[PDB]
RNA sequence: GCCGGGCACUCUAACGGGACUGCCCGCGAAAGCGGGAGGAAGGAGGGGACGACGUCUGGUCAGCAUGGCCCUUACGGCCUGGGCGACACACGUGCUACAAUGCCCACUACAAAGCGAUGCCACCCGGCAACGGGGAGCUAAUCGCAAAAAGGUGGGCCCAGUUCGGAUUGGGGUCUGCAACCCGACCCCAUGAAGCCGGAAUCGCUAGUAAUCGCGGAUCAGCCAUGCCGCGGUGAAUAC
């Protein structure tokens, strides 16, 4: 992007739910836009949420997505030729973006076989503020007040 | 189960086992059972004495499996070296035999690389 | 290099095929190598008629080859003695029995292949490269234009660095695919090499 | 794992050319090209010359390498 | 293209699986179409001059 | 008695057609979820119509030739649409807003020469 | 499994039929 | 019931052709089902520009044998007269089966 | 959709319409910018073809042509066999995979664009099979290549170097073709390697793109094509 910031993309809502924060996610999960598997991931995957735990899974997506993203962050800069870490303030829509790429990150390296079930795992172990999705999140401000020793340049 | 020559697969499926014997793949083993009536879908463990036992008698009485086998190939090899067969050349040197190339990837017959030195152009 | 045969471009809009019939799978390869061969017989004995183009009309057995000639009276001959042989000669080669009409060129100035030529021709007689090009496009441009053009290869008046000459009025959008430029070339073969005449001539609009 | 469907191929250059040499016995040296040919039964004890890329290496036929063929006796690529 | 394979290479062999093609043409024979019967370089050469009727310029 | 809209997507053509009846859709004389089996959105063929509230008043005759199972989807939707107007053209009202009367030039783009597909450059190493 | 020249996929990459993939 | 198939490489030159076939067939003939495309089929042609060696460079050409239909049911010794010989073009080519 | 019957729709293809910041709001001296609306589509609606004057003494005398020097019983011409495929290695482009968002087998559904006369081959039969014998249709919108694959349902696998991966080698066949040793593809049984996601470094791609999946053609007896040029299926992320 060199001229102007550049529209974002707007999602089609879920057939389901409704939620458009929905179809981001499954994206996220889609390989090979395999879209229509991508999908059941994430159905069955909520299945597991109602018979493992007596809540409706919207709402827990969304509490475990609102604990992820990290509201503090690192970028790097050359100040006098020098790789200086530069803590700074994030905005929503990156955040948005970190915390369902993070769920996903973690989610596949789980120890578990089914996909379905990996995924459905890292979303509960989540909102109780563990697991490695949540862990990816402390790590990262674990490196903004670490620094902190910088913010006094840009922004 | 000790089938075959000196050979125990077992706490798997009848005919993925099989296929841990040098003389049976994915094949001679579905048509080695077809010939008994022997459910493939059991395990090892799950066999009646009698079963085992008929399944032995038949594989050995046919096909070569290791203690043959290996030496028929063993043996076959050695025929066209002895003579002067081309094929056989390509045995001696360990280079490919069924007709590929000698200057890229070969490393199946050859193995580890022996990296050489070479010479300088800037 | 960069540029597109002119010609070839317009195949679409305006400017037609120089044959234009139709053909199966079986025959077309065979038709064609016997066409090529028309041409190769015309350009040889036709050079000084001063030709120009080469329409060829096929049909079933009966074929038709229109040739568009500056002077005529020389394709023609003696009453009617050459275009006599021409058929014969002609025939020889293609056992299908064909005509041969002749049009003459309303105006050899303005037919680029020609142009083309002309050049050439002055380049052999070992005339002045330069200003055998100037005079080359005024030529076009008194009588119609809207536009001329002429270049040539290299070797300019035989030098040991061969280079290229630069030459035209009026307008040659070579991008405008709705122009109707004509594009002649040429092929002059000298004591020290072979140097590559250019025509380009710009008529009309829609 | 190489076929040459129902007809084994011999070329007749030298067929014929080693058959006349039964009806006398033995011969001694045997020259021609042809290595497109599968060796035969009826061949074997001769002593036939093969042609390299400039050679002609004579190539002495036994009982368990007929089922060959003469190419396969003469090496083209000279190495090490 | 030697004159030595292009009036030879049109002379009927004692193998058909010997009989190439080359073009009618430029006596090119790394690539040459059936359907014309001209090499890569000569097919262009004449599409263009419009010496090969129903052939156009592709666009899509 | 008859109501035909047309609906055209990614070289797919879909005959629409809207009877009025209980709430059925018959496509290629097949049960439309017989043939959509295991297709997550495969529910969105219905959404024009869970649009005005007009859910189960028309039957579903619908053909379809050509383009993806997967693409038949929004085929058909698109023609429930155009259909739609001919019963009550005042129902754009609130059609458009949700932009159901809407093609996008989706299309598979050209393959271009000396590339690998529509931009997929090759790659070079050491330049 | 475009490799194994003795299942579904790979005789459908080769292009050719055989024991695995049958003409119907 | 006349057959008639116009395989041509220039539409306007089939068009025009189909035209003078429809034309002088409503004036003695019978109910005409009109002309009718097909398809058309192409041969694409990818060669390469330079000479040399630039794969990258290739131009593209293509030749469409387009396709035309001319039906005439009811065939009278009177049609047969205007189409039998009133042609005009020259790139097009006509094979009637009946 | 087989038959009538019918052109409406799908289509097929030749011509023509349609957007122009024309309208509304705001910013602007104007050009224009932002936003909205009606519209199938917006501000160049998506993609092509299309490369200025010149630059590099770019490339190419092995496509063709051509000045010049060089050979003309040979630096020419026919042929047979060999070689271009050689291997201690090294780099480029790629293909296949390391697996369970997966592999296998089975049943089942959507595509486009191409090509076809001795050519595409329906269909029957023999064979595990490649293939072969037999034989209809097509001169090709009316016949054939053809099965799209991914997908979808069922069931098998259970995290293994494995039902992952298919290298190499043994064996036995089919076909092309004068002939497949050097040096062809294909089938089938066995064999089942390296490889458990890649050092420093480095490429592509801003939307129906990438990623992924199959299909076709040119050349061509056949084929070393995992390449090239097109086709469509599904279908992202992200840009401060
Ligand atoms: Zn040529």
């Amino acid at each position: 992007a060199r001229r102007r910031r550049a529209e974002v993309r707007q999602l089609q809502p879920d057939l389901v739910y409704g939620d458009v924060l929905v179809t981001a996610f499954i994206n996220k999960i889609m390989r090979d836009g395999k879209k229509n598997l991508a999908a059941r991931i994430f159905y069955d995957a909520c299945k597991i949420i109602q018979e493992k735990t007596g809540q409706e899974p919207l709402k827990v997506f969304k509490q475990a997505v609102e604990n992820v993203k990290p509201r503090m962050e690192v970028r790097s800069r050359r100040v006098g030729g020098a790789n200086y870490q530069v803590p700074m303030e994030v905005s929503p829509r990156r955040q948005q973006s970190l915390a369902l790429r993070w769920l996903v990150q973690a989610a596949n390296q789980r120890p578990e076989r089914r996909a379905a079930v990996r995924i459905a795992h890292e979303l509960m172990d989540a909102a109780e503020g563990k697991g490695g999705a949540v862990k990816k999140k402390e790590d990262v401000e674990r490196m903004a007040e670490a620094n902190r020793a910088y913010a006094h340049y840009r922004w | 189960a000790r089938i075959a020559g000196v050979e125990i697969p077992r706490n798997k499926r009848v005919d993925v086992a099989l296929t841990y014997i040098y003389g049976i793949g994915k094949a001679r083993a579905k048509e080695a059972l077809e010939k008994t009536g022997i459910n493939p879908a059991t395990r090892v463990k799950d066999l009646t004495e009698a079963e085992v036992v008929r399944l032995r008698e038949y594989v050995e009485n046919t096909w070569k499996l290791e203690g043959e086998l290996r030496a028929e190939v063993a043996a076959n090899i050695k025929r066209l070296m002895d003579i002067g067969c081309y094929r056989g050349l390509r045995h001696r040197r360990g280079l490919p035999v069924r007709g590929q190339r000698t200057r890229t990837n070969a490393r199946t017959r050859k193995g580890p690389r022996k990296t050489v030195a070479g010479k300088k152009k800037a | 290099g960069n540029k597109i045969h002119p010609i070839g471009f317009r195949l679409g809009i305006t400017r037609d095929w120089e044959s234009r019939w139709y053909a199966g799978k079986k025959q077309y390869r065979h038709l064609l190598l016997e066409d090529q061969r028309i041409r190769g017989l015309l350009e040889k004995e036709l050079y000084s008629a001063g030709l120009a183009r080469v329409d060829i009309e096929r049909a079933a057995d009966n074929v038709a080859v229109t040739v568009h000639v500056a002077k005529p009276g020389v394709v023609i001959g003696r009453g009617g003695e050459r275009i006599r042989v021409l058929r014969e000669e002609l025939a020889k080669l293609t056992g299908k029995n064909v005509a041969l009409n002749v049009q003459e060129v309303q105006n050899p100035n303005l037919s680029a292949p020609l142009v083309a030529q002309r050049v050439a021709e002055q380049i052999e007689r070992r005339f002045a490269v330069r200003r055998a090009i100037k005079q080359a496009v005024q030529r076009v441009m008194e009588s119609g234009a809207k536009g001329a053009k002429v270049i040539v290869s290299g070797r300019i008046g035989g030098a040991e660095q061969a280079r290229t000459e630069w030459a035209a009025q009026g307008r040659v959008p070579l991008h405008t695919l709705r122009a109707n430029i004509d594009y002649g070339f040429a092929l002059a073969r000298t004591t020290y090499g072979v140097l590559g005449v250019k025509a380009y001539i710009f008529l009309g609009e829609v | 794992p190489r076929s040459l469907k129902k007809g084994v191929f011999v070329d007749d250059h030298l067929l014929e050319k080693v058959l006349e040499l039964n009806a006398k016995g033995e011969k001694r040296l045997i020259k021609t090209w042809s290595r497109r040919s599968t060796i035969v039964p009826e061949m074997v004890g001769h002593t036939i010359a093969v042609y390299n890329g400039k050679q002609h290496v004579p190539v002495y036929i036994t009982e368990n390498m007929v089922g060959h063929k003469l190419g396969e006796f003469a090496p083209t690529r000279t190495y090490r | 293209a030697r004159k030595a394979l292009i009036e030879k290479a049109k002379r009927t062999p004692k193998f058909k699986v010997r009989a190439y093609t080359r073009c009618v043409r430029c006596g090119r024979a790394r690539s040459v179409y059936r359907f014309f019967g001209l090499c890569r370089i000569c097919l262009r050469e004449l599409a263009h001059k419009g010496q090969l009727p129903g052939v156009r310029k592709a666009s899509w | 008695e008859q109501y035909y809209g047309t609906g055209r997507r990614k070289e797919a053509v879909a005959r629409v057609f809207l009877r009025p009846g209980n709430g059925k859709v018959t496509v290629n004389g097949q049960d439309f979820n017989e043939y959509f089996q295991g297709l997550v959105r495969a529910v969105a063929a219905l959404e024009p119509l869970r649009a005005v509230d007009a859910l189960g008043r028309f039957d579903a005759y619908i053909t379809v030739r050509g383009g993806g199972k997967s693409g038949q989807i929004d085929a058909i939707k698109l023609g429930i649409a155009r259909a739609l107007v001919q019963y009550n053209p005042d129902y754009r009202a609130k059609l458009k807003p949700l932009g159901f009367l809407t093609r996008d030039a989706r299309v598979v783009e050209r393959k271009k020469y000396g590339k690998h597909k529509a931009r997929r450059a090759p790659q070079y190493s050491k330049r | 499994g475009k490799g194994d020249r003795r299942t579904r996929r790979g005789k459908i990459w080769r292009g050719t039929y055989g024991k695995y993939r049958p003409r119907k | 019931k006349i057959r008639i198939k116009l395989r041509g490489f220039d539409h306007k030159t089939l068009d025009a052709s189909a035209q003078k076939i429809v034309e002088a067939a409503r004036r003695s003939g019978a109910q005409v089902s009109g002309p009718i495309p097909l398809p058309t089929r192409v041969r694409r042609f990818t060669v390469i520009r330079g000479p040399f060696k630039h794969k990258d460079s290739r131009e593209h050409f293509e030749l469409r044998t387009h396709n035309r239909l001319v039906d005439i049911i009811n065939p009278n010794r009177k049609t047969i007269e205007q189409l039998m010989t009133l042609d005009l073009p020259t790139g097009v080519e006509i094979e009637i089966k009946t």
